[PDB]
RNA sequence: UUUGGUGCCCAUGUCGCUGUGGAAACACCUGGUUCCAUUUCGAACCCAGCAGUUAAGCACAGUGGAGCCGAAUGUAGCUGUUUCAGUGAGAAUAGGAAAGCACCAAGC
RNA sequence: CGGUCGCCUCCUAAAAGGUAACGGAGGCGUACAAAGGUACCUUCAGUACGGUUGGAAAUCGUAUGUAGAGUGUAAUGGUGUAAGGGUGCUUGACUGUGAGACAUACAGGUCGAACAGGUGAGAAAUCAGGUCAUAGUGAUCCGGUGGUCCAGUAUGGAAUGG
RNA sequence: UGGAGGUAAAGCUACUGAAUGUAUGAUGGCGCCACCUAGGCGUACUGAAUACAAUUAAACUCUGAAUGCCAUUUAUUUUA
């Protein structure tokens, strides 16, 4: 991506002098963006997940491996055995290309993204993005599943300190509010 | 969770803890330990607990990683070995997968006069 | 790994008011297609 | 008046399994001879000391039998047969 | 007791050679292992016999 | 009447009180104490026939302490039954007083009435009781 | 002697904190076109190369914080004979402790 | 009269083994074609933080945590790179045996090196004669079924036996 | 002299239960308000978790003997 290269030049150099980083490489890096699109709804309508996996499939560029359950829970109707939700990690150039596309594409058409930071940061350097429609995200047709759901997009970073990450996000213009 | 090295060490003391456990006929023991630039091979025997034959790329002198460079240090680890007159090996990896680097080093060792 | 039927093609995607033709790599219509709302145009980016 | 009595529930018990060492340290031993039947490894096999399918131990090898102390903290208990080792 | 047996048998002398067990209720389907047969003096199909 | 809330066996083996003194040898929360000098089982309600004893006789701000605990049961075969037929239901609450053990301990009021709580709690136990005061 | 690998050991070997280091090597790292691989991801495994790198890891010095180890005296239980002679714990404590023993390859 | 009658696990059982009572607690008369065999890879539960449906607790990411997780089961013992989880190929859940031992009144039970035949996994070393181990079982007589290099009441068969 | 063990004792921040006091305190009961649902300020009091000090156990053990047991070495004795 020439956006990759541009993000190698200008985070090298930015976060360099910022911090007085003695090495090219201190400067925080990101690692891999976990999409986590799960439904307890293969409990009852197996049928629905299915339709899930391909809409996840044609989002990111890689089938998603459906997860299991750990434990059985008669309430939530669980059980072990069943897979209920799919798990997808990006990385190298598709992940990037995923990052770019959600903040340019899908981001800015989301009904009021008014945005939400500083707050979302689990204090070792990751982030959580909790989407609340499937339909605003471009890789998708209008015919889909009976029930409309939403994604937990993560992030990971190379460094520890969530301020450090936060000095990424700037970097990297995620636009969220004062951050 | 770890690092590649970590997990290879972990690896090796599974190999270790077998071989230790079933080799018994005191056959000589051949680690080969493959790093990123260059890899090693070491003939220790598990009742002495010594050394008994060495060979590497540092003492080859080749710039070393390369598929071609294993033969070469089979060659010579065989040769060694044959001279040492034990030719009944136990062939074990560094614990790394069996293939490439590691499948050339152990058929060059085993047409050059090797039991294993 | 690779060997799949959805092949993520580098489509480019273009937008009103600013051109800015963005290419990213997706398995849809190989041509421009046309965003009514990218990053550019949202109030909170600019 | 006897009043009558309860009755109990409780009376079964089961054959009681001649376990523990067999050989003692020291003690000469051919191959084949069991050393110590145990439920679950409580001794660890060492060299020349096999395991079996009620997790008993047996010798490989002709030799006195010998037990060293190994493991955290050293709680963990090893039996092995060193060969008579004559060697003239 | 309950009989969970069942005989497999040679499929080239047709002589029934081993004694092992099968689940009915959940194994539905008849066994087509493969051992050491005693008179043929190798390995060959061994099948489910009643 | 002090009483385990719940036991994992119901009848277990009696608990020898033969012996020199386990724990609870020495005043560690008041400073005057309750010895005993000879190891005897007594139950719950001796324990609050003396604590009672102790209250009725303690002032207003008077503190006090309860070292030992009922933890052992113990059973009783009913009346007029033959031997045999397993093991009898338990009863009562014992706990198990060795010689050296220091049972209820008193602090924060003037010596005398202190003294004086501890001999009538006492004469409540069957146990012979000895008055001793906490180290500096 | 130092670095790297490995076996023996199984915290007085740990967890953590503060600094220093790379010549050769160890490592991150550069790419997935080849052999090989992902229950999906060249993340890992596997390739072929050392551009950058001392954050890591790794190696050295300090750090008694957590964890671990723990003397002598005395005591409880034991064996006898005494109503005293040995045997001697657990707990607690002063305190130690920033691993140790061998083999191999390189400049030494 | 009530209760029990065989086998397995713990305590009583007094730190080898063994040790009774109408002493104190429980289970078993199985399950698995994979929960067996092999090669490779991999390692808790819980908790903290951050996140649509989703809620105290479904799933995800990071960290912490030295077993409170799992090991089909009643307990005991064992086992955290294991004996737990996943994948590929398979059927050693083989044939004929078996030196030497454990424990035993007998009958029976338990472990097993090693040999020959032909296989499975693996590059090979090696492993595989059912499972992490201990309960899941009933003698003799009688008759039935399959195979068979034995007998066939003068001889050839058959009947009837071995 | 070597070894196996987990009893006596002791300990419970080394687990499983039982369990005392002090301090910080989840929690509820109890109120008084506002609000019909999100709650708030004190609680005669109940009491999670943590720290300090102290306890109990045949079926509890981070520990832990002596005696006894097995084998071997030396001396002596008996043909069992
Ligand atoms: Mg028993
Ligand atoms: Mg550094
Ligand atoms: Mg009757
Ligand atoms: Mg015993
Ligand atoms: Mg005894
Ligand atoms: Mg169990
Ligand atoms: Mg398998
Ligand atoms: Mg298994
Ligand atoms: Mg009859
Ligand atoms: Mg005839
Ligand atoms: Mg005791
Ligand atoms: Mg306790
Ligand atoms: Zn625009
Ligand atoms: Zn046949």
């Amino acid at each position: 991506n020439n956006l990759k290269a541009h993000y190698q030049k200008t985070i090298a150099k930015e976060l360099q002098k910022s911090f007085a980083f003695s090495s090219i490489m201190q400067v925080p890096r990101l690692e891999k963006i976990v999409i986590n699109m799960g439904v307890g709804d293969a409990i009852r309508d197996s049928k629905f997940l299915e339709s899930a996996l391909n809409e996840l499939h044609l989002i990111s560029g890689q089938k998603p491996v459906a997860t299991k359950a750990k434990n059985a829970i008669s309430t939530y109707k669980l059980r072990a055995g069943q897979l209920i939700g799919c798990k997808v990690t990006l990385r190298g150039e598709r992940m990037w290309a995923f990052l770019e596309k959600l903040i340019y594409v899908a981001l800015p058409r989301v009904r009021d993204f008014r945005g939400l930071s500083l707050k979302s940061f689990d204090g070792r350097g990751n982030y959580t993005i909790g989407i609340k429609e499937q339909i605003i995200f471009p890789e998708i047709v209008y015919d889909d599943i009976k029930r409309i759901r939403g994604f937990d997009v993560t992030l990971v970073t190379s460094t520890n300190k969530d301020s450090e990450a936060l000095a990424l996000l700037r970097a990297l213009n995620l636009p969220l509010v004062k951050g | 969770m770890k690092t590649r090295t970590e997990q290879r060490r972990l690896r090796h003391k599974r190999i270790v803890k077998k071989i230790r456990a079933t080799n018994h006929d005191n056959r000589v023991v051949l680690m080969v330990i493959k790093s990123l630039n260059h890899i090693s091979v070491q003939a220790w025997d598990f009742s002495q607990n010594i050394v008994l034959a060495s060979s590497s790329s540092l003492a080859l002198k080749l710039k070393n990683g390369n598929k071609d460079n294993a033969k070469l240090v089979g060659q010579d680890i065989a040769d060694k070995l044959v001279k040492l007159k034990l030719t009944n090996v136990v062939f074990d990896t560094g614990g790394s997968k069996y293939h490439g680097r590691i499948a050339a080093l152990a058929e060059a060792a085993r047409e050059r006069g090797l039991n294993f | 790994k690779k060997d799949f039927h959805f092949p993520s093609q580098s489509v480019s995607f273009k937008c009103a008011s600013c051109s800015n033709s963005f290419t990213i790599e997706s398995t849809l219509k190989q041509k421009e297609i046309t965003i009514d709302i990218c990053g550019k145009c949202h109030p909170f980016y600019i | 008046s006897k009043k009558g009595v309860g009755s109990t529930k409780n009376g079964r018990d089961s054959h009681a399994k001649r376990l523990g060492a067999k050989k003692a340290d020291g003690q000469m031993i051919r191959t084949g001879q069991i050393i110590y039947r145990q439920r679950g490894t409580r001794v660890y096999p060492g060299v020349n000391v096999g395991l079996g399918s009620d997790d008993t131990l047996f010798a490989l090898s002709d030799g006195l039998v010998k037990y060293q102390k190994f493991g955290p903290k050293q709680g963990k208990t090893r039996v092995s047969v060193v060969k008579h080792k004559l060697d003239a | 007791a309950v009989k969970r047996s069942t005989r497999l048998g040679c499929n080239d002398c047709r002589e029934i050679n081993y004694l092992t067990f099968k689940n009915v209720k959940k194994n539905p389907e008849k066994l087509a292992l493969n051992k050491f047969c005693s008179r043929c003096r190798k390995v060959v199909v061994h099948k489910e016999v009643k | 009447m002090l009483q385990p809330k719940r036991t994992k066996y119901r009848k277990p083996h009696n608990v020898s009180y033969e012996g020199k003194a386990k724990g609870n040898s020495y005043v560690a929360f008041g400073e005057y104490g309750l010895v005993a000098t000879k190891g005897n089982w007594i139950d719950a309600r001796a324990i609050e026939s003396a604590r009672i004893a102790i209250s009725k006789c303690l002032g207003k701000t008077g503190k006090m302490w309860i070292r030992i605990f009922p933890h052992m049961s113990k059973t009783k075969k009913p009346l007029e039954v033959r031997m045999g037929s397993g093991k009898g239901n338990p009863e009562f609450w014992v706990a198990v007083v060795k010689q050296g053990t220091v049972m209820f301990e008193v602090a924060n009021i003037p010596e005398s009435q202190m003294i004086k709580a501890l001999t009538r709690a006492g004469h409540k136990l069957p146990v012979t009781w000895k008055i001793l005061k906490r180290e500096e």
